[PDB]
DNA sequence: CTCGTAGAGTCCGTGTCA
């Protein structure tokens, strides 16, 4: 993983 | 001689001819903004190009067609007066075409119905004024233009600091218009990677894998072949003899028997030119030197079937010996070498960790978006949409030329997007780079660099909301219906309007214009920038892009730049330097034939000027065009030496191609040192104009064309005779032969009275000729701000006197005489404007009532009774301008003023005081007031008698523009009826107005008198129309911001005089502040009694190069003494031909000049008029580098009656004795900077403070304290002062309850003080706390 | 360039040479412009460092200092005595050359009568106390400081001297920007420092020492000039 | 605070600390209503963002203000920077009873003395000139002074003259090098706008009379006017205190 | 949230597609959620959907008519009394940064509640007066006067 | 001589001033 802080990437996950 | 030439003559040195003449100043932005509009056919540069790039929009196949036909602009609803007085923007309405097409479904395309919506409305585009100026929000503003870096492909080295092992690291960039940067780089281990426009490293070979292709393809793209085959044995290598060039031969090159080479020796010239000469293509070598190679492609065996060898490995004697085994007889290897083909794209395939087209495509995809799952789709269309989309990627056509150009092809057309091909062939040019062959290209020539202007900014942002609008009607077009829906609601004006409204009104390249001077104006639009967006910042510029790159020789002026941060980015344009159509530099060239020197001028830019080799301006020619002296000194390839006669091919125009106007306007400029030019060119913009500019006595000739190509000067456009004159208008009665075959008609000119400038300054045209005389097309008829009969005047000129007075003149400091200031040469007029707002508070609105509360009727003295100052009330600083009132209530006093109310019984009124009044130490002459009322609110009388006075001063206006025009038709009138039967006793009794009535029997001229009586009677209904709109215009209602009831308007007239403390310079870069107002006995002056105006020191010019102001004032000492000589000699009246003689004799007095005057004038009349303006002196005129010379100067001064040395006897004034060691004396002009001392003195004790922190309200608005930096703070450490500081921090600044005890013991006569805590450091403690650190202060 | 400008500004320079010269006059301009804040940046860190040092005592009575003696490179002299040592305080009684008389008693501050009495005679080398060397801790000791100051006296107590070293330091910032064979520039002996060699058949002095110093010892005792032989170099006498 | 016209204006923290309770309610409004694992998880990590914003800002998403593009300020952005509290509130404070003015040559002047205009000096002594006619009883109350001192009276005048006696005033120009680009001298009134400066000080203030300007600062207390006088007077520092040699050389 | 409301006041009943009844549920949840929390001085929701129909109403006459609507010309086309109209137009604003570049919109904000020194100055020469004033009364009317 | 540490090379990156 690129370890990106953005919660929306996380959540869309 | 043109009249306005002929009535004084400028004597003119320089001896070199003139073969182009100057071109419009102002060129640049008018061409710009008439490109920008252009209606033109071919879809092309303006709005035609972004209209035909969005429409016609077409729905998800929805069979519907929204398609573009046309586009008008429509006619502005203010003009320029009324917009800036409003205080809105001047612009036009935009009214297009659009036609809606809709298909059926489902059959063959066809029109099932079109729609043919008629004018949508799409926002307003602001106009450009005559001049090159926009009012955007009734404020005149400048967009300069841009210098930014071209789109195409560039190749850098970034050599040195890459590791700090040499070893230069190579890289490569592609930058487009609009869309992402692709970019290659080398690395120390020389594998190729590229990135995206910035993210994160990656091996070039992805790329490549991702364009569809494989292993062999890439390595039969980058690489050659090696053949090799088994003759039973012993590897019977097929050899090239060219290929072995620059290596050391391993084994006995030997053939046919023959041992060409041996083994143990490196190859030579002479071993390869042997090899070729005995044609020797077939060699026989060990196992040894084929078990280094690499084989391009892959090596199955035929009997077994399975892949044995694959592409791009190194060898070995096991796979040798396998291959042969299984048939292979024939095996490839790529050429590989240490110096001329390296092994790159074999490393980066060796290190590529993908292998596969989808592999490539999702590691892309990773890299661009990561933390998101990749899948195939996604993938491919990223890729797709990244650089080979049309919609979002474009280069340009610009970008598209330079691409080519620079891979050396043959055509300049192409696409908006890459290909693989460009791909290819920038990678093998890098590579090809890398091996040592070709050249990297430096940034900051300006055959790389390109320039924008409005046009072409204003094209962008009408694009983007053209592009937003057309997503949108797409979006709903889709979902909506598509049956009945007119084409007018599904487009809006707002993204548009949006878009082009925040360019012009809120732009870092939309600048407030700069109005100083008429110079300041030019020179502000012709201007470039490297800053803005898309461009670089102050901080991150650089040493070598601030510099003078040789490419600026003809294009950018090298002396003209600010000294602040920004210093070499902002290069104001050249004097004849033009834009390319693709937006570079060019600059003329005389054409060079064999040897003769031709007459036809070629425009040059940096890349076609590199080759040629062009001659120097000042080579003299022999009435030929030969080149007199054989060796020409030119300049070839950003160098410049020596060359044949017969060798050059080019010439420059002039020698003034290498300044701008600025520093061409600077007498002497050769002489004086590049600093003090550079600082002399940036000052002579700032000076204010004064009462009364009369002319430079020592010029250069480029005055009439600054003065006549800015607006501020009234020019006829047509030949004439003026027909009456006044301070406020012009009339001209055309010649004969340039009017119309109808509408006779009359020229009519409006002045410009004392009005404001931006900067606060007066603007004023007054009139320059008188009745009766001719004139003739482009003369001059009224001078503008600071210009004399058409020459621009920025100062005065004064007698000077070299020495030093008592210390008077220390430093730059100046010394000045007391008739200077009697006679009023350095007094300038500034205009002010105040405001009074009423606005409604929840309490009550407010009022402007002239029954203001505790005030006598002093103060309102001057008040009308609707409480508005007079017109032509001289007021000081102080006094009321508007009264005002507002509510109050509920003081809530403290008992001792109640026991005072209660025994005294004064009563509290609830209306406070908040009236306007001057500002204090400024008094003036009230000249202008104007009243704002909301709709829907009562006119109080003074609003009604101004408007009134409006509505006569209009009517009166058009009645006698109607009465001047009526004039001159029926001189027409009286022409057209003498034909048709010619009665001169008719006209002159038959009233004007019974010569239409009157008509013959039966004729066509029957029906034109019935015609002709049609149209006066159109024409009479059209003037009472005019007359109506501006009646309602004028009493229309007014639209002003919520919450405002009123507005009230007043101009103050303030006349500053000299005094110490102000700032006057030189035209040299000689500074100074003007230290003394010495009475007019005790200057020094001469034998003949005549005292000095002006002392300057002599210990500023050895250490500042500047000799020019030495020679600037030895000849204007010549000049005012021939000038004295003409007085002299005119005063007495001995005769016209003394008179003529003399001016002659004047004129002539050159050394190989271009002069050429009389005798061709008049007998008297304009020898008269003539001699009495020379009377003050002759002017001079001294090109930039041709100007005069000291021999010259010398015989001007001896025809004068004057010494030669240029220094005479001065005695003293306070004592009579005559100073030893002759000064030297002489005119010098000087001028007046707005750096005056009235703007600049400030003081205060106590007043506002600040609301977070309480601490003053630092600035000069408000009364604001003077900041006390660490630095002070340091100095005063140094010392032992502390209770100073204390008291400077604590009491002064921030301790509430410190500052009142301070002001009261002050007051009571006890300077003592308590310093007690700042504020600032509760502050900090509770911001500190409010985060979950706990501070507290201890006690022990 | 490898031609120059043969014009001076008497005469006239023609459009190439002042085209040229834009060039210094720009460079010149950005140097200077950057260089104030590069200074402006020094100061302040200087300042910050030592921002707390001030004068808390009268004499820690020590006896170290440093040993000052004139700065000579090669064959001239760039700093006299006079200049180094006036206004300190000497740390030990300073001999003359002729021992068994002290010239100067102990700690006294050196003013200018100390130094035209010094250079009297022949006095190449004394000692004096230096700050670096201060007993006092938490601050520095008057007599360990010195004299200098706007004032001609010793330094007082409670001076704050590291504000005052920071900005002196940080003022002129903004103003900056073979050989086989040595001979000598004046008469006088020769004098040999840290050296050992020995003399070959031919007479000459092999210098077999990688620290050898050549000297120059005049009649009064003074050097005059330093040079340094490498190992292995021809000997004269 | 509200602003004329009906506009206002705020700090970023308000809407900080708006986001910060929203979501806080929300996860609590969330959790009360039983809603799915994902959801409260997700509400988690929005209050932990809003929180990690509010203290320290510009570390994970740099959220900007509504309607434009700069992004907040943060509380730790108040407090750091070269422009938070520490440098730029606690160092380098505004300060009263000061001005200034451009300088001139005034060649006839004592090393020891200035040139100050009167109005300039009228205004910084204001409360002292207040003081002094309240004592000689030519005005009965302090309305009464101020009415006097702004009608700019002769008596006015006298006083001001003799309230500006003895007492020192320091003269500062912008780039302060060192410790002599501070020193104090003895007003002289007259009659213009410019400060006039001694020829002898220009070397150590590096002063032209070009277009160059100076502040002038006024001490208050009695401790403070001695200080002045002995410590920071132009004839006290004559010798360069980074080397004894005179800086007062004529130039 | 609105998604979670409306699966629980969902009747499969009627047999009508879930896509349109959640979709009325959440877009009712969202636009109450922009009503409620979207701007730092909160406003009713029914000036809300005033706002909005004024806006609609405004460009429709800007786009028909071509040069501008004007309050008045916006009062006749609506049925409202012309100046709730204004008042609508003055209540829609939102507060601004005070570290907007001009220096910075903070530094030029001014504290109107402090007293100046003058003011203080005189309230204690008043004091005073009024204390020598009383003492040269008599005892018991100055103090009534005083207790007064 | 294999394989474990552990120095030590690397190095890529987050950070902090101007
Ligand atoms: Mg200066
Ligand atoms: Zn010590």
């Amino acid at each position: 993983i690129g370890r990106t802080t953005d919660p929306v990437r996380m959540y869309m996950r | 001689y043109s009249y306005t030439e002929k009535k004084r003559i400028r004597k003119d040195f320089g001896k070199r001819p003139q073969v182009l003449d100057v071109p419009y100043l102002l060129s640049i932005q008018l061409d710009s903004f008439q490109k920008f509009i252009e209606q033109d056919p071919e879809g092309q540069y303006g709005l035609e190009a972004a209209f035909r790039s969005v429409f016609p929009i077409q729905s998800y196949s929805g069979n519907s067609e929204l398609q573009y036909v046309s586009y008008r602009l429509g006619e502005p609803v203010f003009d320029v007066q009324e917009c800036q007085i409003r205080g809105v923007t001047y612009s036009a309405p935009l009214r297009v075409k659009l036609r809606l097409v809709i298909y059926e479904r489902e059959a063959p395309e066809g029109t099932v119905k079109d729609i043919k919506e008629q004018e949508v409305y799409m926002g307003e585009i602001p106009l450009m004024t005559d001049n090159g100026t926009f009012v955007i929000n009734g404020t005149e503003r400048v967009i300069v233009s841009q210098l930014h870096r071209s789109p195409g492909v560039f190749f850098d080295s970034d050599k040195g600091k890459t590791h700090s092992s040499g070893k230069v690291l190579y890289n490569a960039r592609i930058i487009p218009y609009r869309g992402s940067w692709l970019d290659f780089e080398f690395d120390p281990k020389d594998n190729l990677f590229v990135r995206i426009d910035r993210r994160r490293k990656l091996p070039a070979t992805i790329i490549l894998r991702a364009l569809n292709y494989t292993t062999e393809q890439i390595l039969d793209l980058f690489f050659e072949k090696v053949i090799f085959e088994i003759r039973d044995n012993k590897l019977q290598m097929e050899l090239v003899p060219e290929r072995l060039r620059g290596e050391t031969a391993s084994f006995d090159i030997e053939a046919n028997g023959k041992v060409y080479v041996e083994k143990g020796r490196r190859i030579t010239a002479r071993h390869i030119r042997q090899l070729e000469k005995d044609d020797v293509k077939l060699i026989e070598v060990p196992v040894e030197y084929i078990a280094g190679k690499v084989v391009a492609k892959d090596y199955i065996d035929e009997s077994t079937g399975e892949l044995i060898c694959a592409a791009n490995m190194e060898l070995s004697l096991d796979l040798l010996a396998k291959l042969s085994q299984s048939g292979h007889k024939r095996i490839e290897t790529l050429f590989t070498n240490d110096l001329d083909h390296g092994p790159y794209i074999s490393e980066t395939l060796r290190v590529d960790p993908t292998n596969d087209r989808l592999s490539a495509l999702v590691e892309i995809y990773r890299m661009m978006r990561p933390g998101e799952p990749p899948t195939r789709e996604a993938a491919e269309s990223l890729f797709e949409n990244l650089f080979f989309s049309e919609d979002r990627y474009d280069l340009s056509a610009v970008g598209r030329m330079k691409f080519n150009r620079s891979l050396l092809r043959e055509e300049i057309e192409g696409s908006g997007i890459l290909s693989k091909d460009d791909i290819i062939d920038v990678m093998k040019k890098l590579i090809d780079i890398r091996n040592g062959k070709g050249e990297v290209d430096d940034i900051d020539h300006l055959g790389n660099r390109r320039i924008r202007s409005v046009g072409e900014m204003a094209e962008n942002q009408f694009r983007v909301g053209l592009v937003r609008v057309e997503r949108a009607v797409k979006e709903r077009l889709s979902l909506g219906d598509l049956d009945t829906l007119m084409p007018q609601d599904m487009i809006n004006a707002k993204p548009i309007s949006a878009a082009v409204k925040e360019f012009f009104g809120s732009s870092q390249l939309s600048q407030f214009m700069d109005q100083n001077n008429p110079l300041s104006e030019i020179t502000h639009k012709r201007r470039i920038s490297a800053l803005g967006p898309g461009g670089l910042t102050r901080e991150r510029a650089g040493f070598e892009v601030r510099d003078v790159h040789p490419t600026h020789y003809g294009r950018v002026c090298p002396i003209e730049t600010p000294e602040g941060p920004n210093i070499g980015l902002i290069n104001s344009l050249s004097v004849y330097a033009q834009t390319n159509e693709y937006g570079f530099l060019e600059t003329p060239y005389r054409k060079v034939t064999d040897g003769v020197v031709t007459d036809e001028i070629h425009y040059l830019s940096a890349i076609e000027e590199g080759n040629y080799v062009i001659a120097q301006a000042n080579s003299n020619l022999d009435e030929e065009g030969h080149f007199v002296e054989d060796l020409v000194t030119c300049r070839s390839k950003g160098e410049s030496s020596l060359f044949s006669r017969d060798q050059v091919d080019y010439m420059d125009v002039s020698t003034q191609q290498v300044v701008s106007v600025g520093a061409s306007l600077i007498p002497f400029l050769e002489h004086d040192d590049a600093n003090r030019a550079l600082m002399g060119a940036n000052m002579q913009r700032q000076a204010v104009p004064t009462l009364r500019a009369d002319k430079p006595l020592v010029g250069t000739g480029m005055e009439r064309a600054v003065a006549v190509d800015s607006g501020v000067t009234a020019v006829a456009k047509r030949g004439g005779v003026v027909q009456y004159v006044d301070a406020s208008r012009i009339v001209i009665k055309v010649n004969e032969d340039e009017m119309y075959p109808g509408e006779a008609g009359i020229d009519i000119y409006n002045l410009t009275k004392y009005t404001r400038s931006n900067q606060n300054t007066c603007i004023n045209q007054m009139p320059c000729v008188s009745l009766g005389e001719p004139v003739e097309r482009g003369d001059v008829l009224a001078d503008g701000p600071s210009t004399d009969l058409g020459e621009l005047a920025l100062g005065q000129n004064m007698r000077v006197a070299f020495m030093p007075w008592n210390g008077y003149n220390f430093e730059d400091s100046i010394l000045v005489s007391e008739r200077v200031v009697q006679e009023d040469r350095f007094t300038t007029i500034h205009i002010q404007e105040l405001a009074c707002v009423s606005r409604d508070t929840k309490l009550g609105p407010e009022e402007i009532t002239a029954d203001i509360p505790n005030v006598g009727e002093a103060a309102l003295s001057k008040l009308d009774e609707s409480g508005i100052v007079y017109i032509g009330a001289e007021v000081t600083g102080g006094d009321i301008l508007v009264g005002k009132v507002t509510p109050k209530g509920e003081t809530q006093l403290t008992p001792e003023e109640k026991l005072l109310r209660a025994i005294f019984g004064e009563k509290a009124s609830d209306v406070k005081d908040s009236s306007l009044r001057v500002p204090n130490g400024v008094s003036g002459t009230v000249i202008d007031v104007q009243v704002f009322t909301r709709d829907g609110v009562e006119k109080d009388k003074r609003a009604l008698e101004i408007e009134e006075m409006q509505l006569k001063q209009a009517k009166k206006d058009l009645s006698e523009e109607l009465q001047i025009l009526e004039a001159g038709l029926f001189s027409r009138i009286r022409a057209v009826l003498v034909a048709g039967g010619v009665e001169a006793e008719k006209l002159d009794k038959l009233p004007r107005d019974r010569w239409l009535e009157l008509g013959l029997t039966d004729e066509e001229k029957q029906n034109q008198l019935e015609q002709l009586a049609e149209q006066y009677d159109e024409l009479k209904h059209e003037f009472e129309k005019k007359l109506e709109a501006k009646r309602r215009k004028i009493t229309q209602g007014d639209d002003l911001a919520p919450g405002v009831l009123k507005i009230v308007k007043v101009y103050l007239a303030v006349k500053r005089r000299i005094q110490p403390g102000d700032k006057m310079a030189g035209r040299h870069g000689n500074k100074g502040v003007i230290s003394k107002i010495n009475p007019i006995e005790d200057m020094p002056y001469d034998e003949n009694g005549t005292p000095v105006d002006i002392v300057l020191n002599p210990l500023g010019v050895p250490s500042r190069m500047n000799i020019g102001q030495i020679l600037e004032t030895h000849l204007g000492m010549a000049a005012k003494g021939i000038g004295d000589k003409i007085n002299a000699m005119l005063k007495q009246q001995q005769e016209v031909a003394k008179l003529r003689e003399f001016i002659q004799r004047a004129y002539d007095l050159g050394a190989d000049v271009r002069q050429k005057v009389d005798l061709s004038t008049f007998s008297d009349e304009e020898v008269m008029r003539l001699a009495e303006n020379l009377r003050k002196g002759m002017p001079i005129a001294t090109p930039v580098f041709d100007g005069a010379k000291e021999a010259e100067i010398k015989e001007l001064l001896k025809l004068g009656d004057l010494p030669t040395s240029g220094q005479i006897r001065l005695y003293d004034g306070r004592t009579g004795e005559q100073f030893e060691r002759p000064v030297t004396v002489g005119y010098m002009y000087m001028l007046k900077l707005n750096h005056l001392v009235d703007d600049k003195m400030h003081a205060r004790s106590t007043g506002s403070y600040s609301l977070v922190t309480q601490q003053p309200l630092g600035g000069k608005a408000q009364f604001g304290g003077q900041r006390f930096g660490e630095m002070e703070v340091w100095a005063l450490e140094a010392y032992g002062a502390a209770y100073t500081l204390q008291e400077m921090l604590t009491v002064k600044s921030d301790d509430v309850n410190g500052r009142t005890k301070m002001y009261k013991n002050i007051v009571d006569g006890n300077h003592q003080m308590e310093p007690g805590m700042p504020e600032s450091f509760n502050v900090l403690l509770k911001e500190i706390r409010s985060l979950g650190i706990n501070i507290e202060l201890e006690d022990e | 360039i490898e031609t120059p400008i043969t014009a001076n500004f008497r005469e006239g320079l023609n459009v190439l040479q002042y085209f040229i010269s834009t060039h210094g006059a720009r460079k010149g301009l950005a140097d200077t412009a950057l260089k104030t804040a590069n200074s402006g940046y020094l100061t302040r860190r200087l300042v910050d460092v030592a921002q707390d040092l001030v004068v808390t005592e009268d004499d820690c009575g020590t006896h170290e200092g440093i040993m000052m003696t004139p700065v000579i490179e090669g064959g001239d002299v760039k700093e006299p005595l006079r200049d180094r040592v006036l206004g300190r305080v000497t740390a030990e009684d300073v001999l003359k050359p002729g021992t068994a008389d002290i010239l100067v008693p102990r700690n006294t501050l050196l003013h200018e009568q100390w130094c035209d009495l010094l250079e009297e005679n022949s006095v190449d080398a004394v000692k004096v106390r230096s700050v670096v060397s201060c007993d006092t801790d938490f601050g520095v000791c008057a007599h360990c400081y010195g004299r200098d100051l706007a004032r001609g006296h010793i330094i007082n107590k409670g001076e704050a001297i590291g504000v005052i070293a920071a900005q002196s330091i940080g003022e002129p910032g903004t103003q900056l920007t073979a050989e086989s064979s040595i001979q000598v520039k004046n008469k006088g002996s020769i004098k040999l420092s840290n050296v050992k060699s020995v003399v070959n058949s031919s007479g000459k002095l092999v210098i077999t020492s990688r620290n050898t110093e050549l000297k120059l010892i005049d009649e009064f005792g003074r050097t005059k000039e330093s040079y340094k032989v490498p190992y292995g170099a021809v000997l004269a006498k | 605070v509200p602003l004329d016209g009906g506009r206002f204006a705020t700090s970023d923290l308000n809407d900080l600390y708006r986001r910060v309770i929203n979501r806080n309610n929300r996860l609590k409004r969330l959790l009360d209503l039983a809603a799915p694992d994902i959801i409260v998880r997700n509400e988690k990590r929005m209050l932990q963002e809003a929180v990690d914003a509010l203290l320290d800002n510009g570390r994970r998403g740099r959220a900007i203000t509504g309607s434009n593009k700069r992004p907040l300020k943060s509380l730790a952005d108040m407090i750091k920077g070269k422009q938070g509290r520490f440098r730029q509130n606690l160092l380098g404070k505004r300060v009263d009873y000061s001005g200034r003015s451009v300088i001139t040559v005034g060649p006839y002047l004592r090393l020891h003395q200035c040139g100050l205009p009167k109005k300039m000096a009228l205004e910084l002594f204001k409360p002292f000139i207040y003081g002094k006619l309240e004592l000689r009883g030519l005005a009965t109350t302090i309305k009464a002074a101020k009415k006097m001192v702004e009608r700019e009276e002769a008596v006015v005048w006298d006083i001001l003259d003799e309230v500006i006696r003895e007492h020192p005033v320091l003269l500062n120009r912008a780039p302060t090098l060192h410790r002599l680009g501070i020193q104090a001298f003895e007003p002289v009134l007259i009659e213009g706008k410019a400060i006039q400066l001694h020829p002898l000080v220009c070397a150590a203030y590096n002063a032209d009379f070009d277009g160059d300007q100076m502040a002038v600062h006024v001490p208050l207390t009695l401790e403070a006017q001695l200080e002045a006088r002995a410590l920071m007077m132009s004839t006290n520092n004559i010798l360069s205190p980074a080397n004894g040699e005179p800086i007062i050389v004529p130039s | 949230i609105g998604l979670m409301k409306a699966v629980d006041k969902f009747e499969y009943r009627r047999g009508y597609k879930f896509s349109t009844y959640a979709t009325w549920w959440i877009r009712q949840a969202i636009t109450r959620s922009i009503a409620d929390q979207a701007r730092t001085i909160r406003i009713p929701v029914h000036m809300i959907e005033t706002i909005n129909k004024l806006n609609r109403i405004s460009r429709q006459m800007l786009q028909e008519m071509g040069r501008e609507p004007t309050p008045e010309e916006l009062a006749e086309r609506m049925l409202m009394p012309e100046d709730k109209i204004r008042k609508v137009l003055k209540i829609a604003k939102e507060p601004i940064s005070m570290e907007t570049p001009i220096s910075h919109l903070g530094d030029f904000i001014e504290d109107t509640t402090l007293e100046l020194p003058l003011d203080s100055a005189t309230t204690e020469s008043l004091r005073a007066a009024t204390h020598d004033v009383l003492a040269g009364l008599t005892a018991r009317e100055a103090k009534v006067l005083r207790m007064r």
